[PDB]
């Protein structure tokens, strides 16, 4: 009388890597491009 | 001026094939509002975390925006939830199976009626098991009224067939030799889907007759235009095609009454007369809601067959027979359960009639010691005096072949009346039985008569049938001698 | 995912060159 | 358009001793779909969409299934081998099952009444379809699968080109809700042949 | 109960065919019996007595044969009148 | 011409220490074909839902591909469901 094994509930897909600061950096460059393009006119 | 709130919930449920979807689709069609929203079972579950409640938000998103846009004069919205048991399982037992259900149910709970009071939505639910629905949700404000669909009766049944046959009548496809009332009379205990099945099944065989093919798939076309469903179709159809989904309260009568009844003399008539008297009494009385009668007779006297006949004579809605034949190998407790169950069901209908056959073989009685199951005896004695609920009635007929033994256990005092089933006693009756059966001819009928008239006879009907069957296997010139020898050999009886 | 973020960095790679070209035009 | 291949002969499908059962099945299932449509239009009947077979081992159910599949002058049948639909993730078994009916729904939406025929063979249906509320050991997906199949087979929407065939060795364990009329009507019991059947069986195999 | 079920299986399987014959040999050894006491199992006796008077489904035939070596013992249990 | 189909099954049993595994390995080596696969008792069980069936199905994939590709001149494959 030993509770038999149980099937692994399932998989809950969840993926997180290095986006935060990589895209914040990406942004800081576009802003400066915009400023320069504005300045030229 | 009444300044009162509105109901927004009704739970539909019942046995399969009753029409729940029919009501849901028509109810939605009837109310004039936005197009109905249909949730096809567990179509909201997703592998990604958090999107499950997202779909519920999407489902309710339109109502909130429109309600804010228009205010108290906004329209009414309808959502139809199908098979709610899939999502709203019984996670009240702390955990569920997947880690995505508790949040879904809670999200719906708050969304329907939470911080924001929404009053422009209606939820329609269909299911098959009331237990799987949580009690907390079915509270005032969300679902405060419930319904319990059931099976139709003969009256409504007539309508059910009259709605499907109408088109055949309108197209003049229905042969005029078809009576709906007769069909409805026979079809008892059927369900909704079954009835449509009968219509299709019966039409099927006639459909098949016109088409002549099997080795080559070709349509005759010569008789196609000429067709009309026949009355025989329905008969043959059900007989061999459709079987009720709930078995049949009346079991296979042919199992017990394999030869009907033959009136070999007055005693059978008297027994039937008493049976009619008693059933009539229990039919028209109130001071004694319960009655009982005990049959007693020698072995091989046909007690059970007569008991079945008497029960069948009464037109009580509910008639059932409990016998040991079904309970083989059952322990000393299962028999108690089955006994409790049958007498439980008998309490539902207004009028009932139950037959207990072969009592002594139900107690496991053997005269060595002797032995028997005491527990069953008690379960029997207590049930013979338990009056049914108020404004109901009952009738119990029992059978036994040992009058003394029942006296020894002091149980005959519980029953209210006893009846005696006699046996063949006079050779003249023997000759009457042979004449009615018509198995021997005049010269043979006389030859035997010269012997039977000599002295008395004593034998049960079934044994005599067995003797006749065995006798007819000998050579024609010796059958009579064999029959006489058999009777004399077994004829040693008081 | 690792591949997705590698692709995002590859996409970002061109932003610096474009910025340099625009600053060149501004000068 | 004819529904049956003109180059089809009963003697060529290689069955023996089951003539009566085949005749009954043909009468019950395909009878309505072969007669000219006008008769159906005035009759206003709805086709049957279910066949079930069951019997002891080594009777020939799979042969009947394959021959029925091949007989139809239609698209190649789609076969599902036993409980091969179960998946580790949650929400994938149901999606796979629904994908089976996608083409039939598309054809119904596009061409409406005039549509071909689509077959599905739930081989060893007993594995997946059981009575609800029994296997509760971390049942991450089984009751949801059966409920989804119940909904899809006959729900609010209606189809006219779906045919479901099921073979099983344990008739009494399937869900009653799946045995109702309109879902699975035809039920045939395959048994051991007789001397004549044995004769035909041994004649076919040695020709 | 093992004996009961193993006998019930055969007595049911024989119903499926159209006509059939069954043999029950050494009845007294089937249900334990010993002159001391006597001692015997009631359940097997009741199952046998029930099965001996059950007609098969309509249109089917059956023949049952039994072999025993102690007639009086069987007469005592009222079984001899069922044959 | 005889219109038959080759057998696709064998079985063995007996008391311990009689030469079963030896016969199995010898018969496996006797064929000039691919290297026989192996399965040592419950070596195909898994905890994730449905993976056991996928593992079983993976075994037969090569034979199915071979059959559908090359037809009647296909190769020969073997398996051993030991225990
Ligand atoms: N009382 C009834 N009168 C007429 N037709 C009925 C009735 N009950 C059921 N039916 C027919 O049964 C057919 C199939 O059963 P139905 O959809 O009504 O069952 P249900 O139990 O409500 O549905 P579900 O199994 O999807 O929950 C429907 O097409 C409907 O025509
Ligand atoms: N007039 C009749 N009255 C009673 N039984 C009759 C009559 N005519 C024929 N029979 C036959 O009598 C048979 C009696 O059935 P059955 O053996 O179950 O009854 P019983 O003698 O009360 O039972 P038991 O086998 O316990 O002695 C029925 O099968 C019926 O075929
Ligand atoms: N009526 C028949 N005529 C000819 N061959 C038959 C017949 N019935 C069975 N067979 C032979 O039996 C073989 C196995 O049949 P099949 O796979 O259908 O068996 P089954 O018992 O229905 O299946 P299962 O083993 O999955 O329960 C078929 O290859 C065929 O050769
Ligand atoms: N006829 C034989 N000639 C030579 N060796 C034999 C013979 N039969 C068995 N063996 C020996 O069997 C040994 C391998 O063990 P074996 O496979 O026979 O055990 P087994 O019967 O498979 O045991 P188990 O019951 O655990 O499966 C080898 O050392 C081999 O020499």
């Amino acid at each position: 009388s030993m509770a038999e094994d149980a099937d692994m509930r399932n998989e809950l897909e969840e993926m997180q890597r290095r986006a935060d600061q990589l895209a914040d950096e990406s942004l800081e460059s576009t802003r400066r491009m915009l400023q320069l393009v504005e300045e030229s006119k | 001026q009444m300044g009162c709130k509105h109901v927004k919930g009704i739970l539909l449920y019942g046995p399969p094939g009753c029409g729940k979807t029919l009501l849901a689709r028509q109810i939605g069609k009837m109310l004039n509002a936005r197009e109905p929203k249909v949730v096809n079972g567990p179509e909201i579950l997703n592998k990604y975390v958090g999107e499950s409640e997202a779909n519920i938000r999407k489902l309710f998103a339109d109502a909130e925006e429109e309600q804010r846009r228009l205010g108290a004069n906004s329209g009414l919205h309808i959502i139809i939830f199908d098979e709610i048991d899939a999502i709203c399982k019984q996670r009240g037992s702390m955990a569920g199976s997947t880690g995505v259900h508790d949040t879904v149910v809670n999200q719906l709970l708050s969304k329907i009626d939470g911080v924001e009071q929404l009053n422009n939505i209606l939820v329609i639910g269909m299911t098959n098991r009331p237990d799987l629905i949580d009690e907390a949700l079915l509270r005032p404000g969300r679902l405060e009224v419930k319904m319990e669909i059931g099976l139709p009766d003969e009256k409504g049944r007539l309508q059910i067939l009259h709605i499907h046959t109408a088109r055949m009548r309108g197209h003049q496809l229905l042969s005029a030799d078809v009576d709906i009332k007769e069909l409805a009379v026979e079809t008892k205990n059927f369900s909704g889907a079954e009835l449509e099945g009968l219509v299709r099944a019966a039409q099927s065989t006639a459909m098949n007759r016109h088409i002549k093919a099997s080795t080559k798939v070709e349509v005759d076309m010569e008789k196609a235009e000429s067709l009309q469903v026949t009355r025989g179709d329905f008969l043959a159809s059900l007989e061999n095609d459709i079987k009720p989904a709930f078995g049949t309260n009346q079991e296979d009568y042919a199992s017990y009454i394999m030869n009907g009844i033959i009136k070999w003399g007055d005693p059978v008539t008297r027994v039937l007369d008493d049976g009619e008297l008693l059933v009539q009494q229990t039919k028209n009385s109130d001071r004694t809601p319960l009655v009982s009668v005990l049959l007693e007779g020698p072995p091989h006297s046909g007690k059970t067959a007569l008991a079945a006949k008497i029960a069948e004579e009464s037109n009580f809605p509910f008639i059932k027979i409990c016998s040991p034949d079904k309970m083989i190998g059952f322990s000393e407790t299962a028999k108690c359960q089955a006994m409790k169950k049958i007498f439980d069901d008998a309490y539902k209908s207004q009028l009932s009639c139950v037959v207990v056959d072969d009592i002594e073989r139900l107690l496991d009685y053997v005269p060595i010691g002797p032995r028997f199951s005491n527990l069953v005896l008690q379960a029997l004695l207590v049930l013979l005096k338990k009056a049914p609920p108020q404004g109901r009635k009952l009738l119990i007929i029992g059978t036994t072949s040992r009058k003394d033994v029942l006296q020894e256990m002091e149980m005959l005092n519980a029953f209210s009346t006893t009846i005696h089933v006699p046996n063949i006693a006079t050779g003249e009756q023997l000759l009457e039985a042979l004449e009615l059966l018509g198995n021997f001819k005049d010269k043979e009928r006389t030859t035997i008569a010269q012997q039977v008239k000599g002295k008395k006879v004593w034998i049960g009907i079934k044994k005599l049938l067995m003797l006749i069957e065995m006798s007819l296997q000998m050579d024609p010139e010796y059958r009579v001698r064999k029959f006489l020898a058999l009777l004399r050999e077994e004829g040693a009886s008081p | 995912s690792k591949q997705a973020l590698s692709e995002i960095e590859t996409r970002h790679s061109e932003i610096i060159k474009l910025e340099n070209s625009i600053r060149e035009l501004h000068d | 358009q004819s529904i049956i291949n003109p180059d089809w002969n009963f003697e060529k499908m290689g069955i023996g001793g089951l003539d009566k059962e085949f005749s009954d099945i043909f009468r019950r299932a395909f009878a309505s779909r072969v007669f000219p449509p006008e008769i159906v239009e005035q009759m206003g009947c709805k086709h049957v969409k279910g066949i079930l077979l069951y019997g002891p081992p080594g009777c020939g159910k799979t042969l009947l299934a394959r021959q029925i599949g091949k007989m139809l002058n239609a698209r190649e049948p789609k076969v599902v081998n036993g409980p091969e639909i179960l998946n580790k993730y949650v929400g994938e078994s149901e999606a796979n099952i629904r994908k089976l009916f996608a083409d039939a729904e598309e054809e119904q939406r596009r061409l409406g009444a005039n549509s071909g025929l689509h077959i599905i063979i739930f081989d060893e249906i007993d594995a997946i379809c059981k009575q609800r509320g029994s296997m509760a050991g971390s049942t991450g997906v089984h009751d949801t699968v059966v409920n989804q199949l119940l909904s899809k087979i006959d729900g609010v929407e209606q189809l006219n080109n779906i045919l479901v065939i099921g073979m099983t060795n344990r008739p009494d364990l399937i869900d009653e809700a799946l045995l109702r009329p309109g879902r699975l009507e035809v039920k045939m019991e395959i048994g051991l042949p007789d001397e004549k059947g044995r004769l035909q069986i041994l004649h076919i195999h040695t020709a």
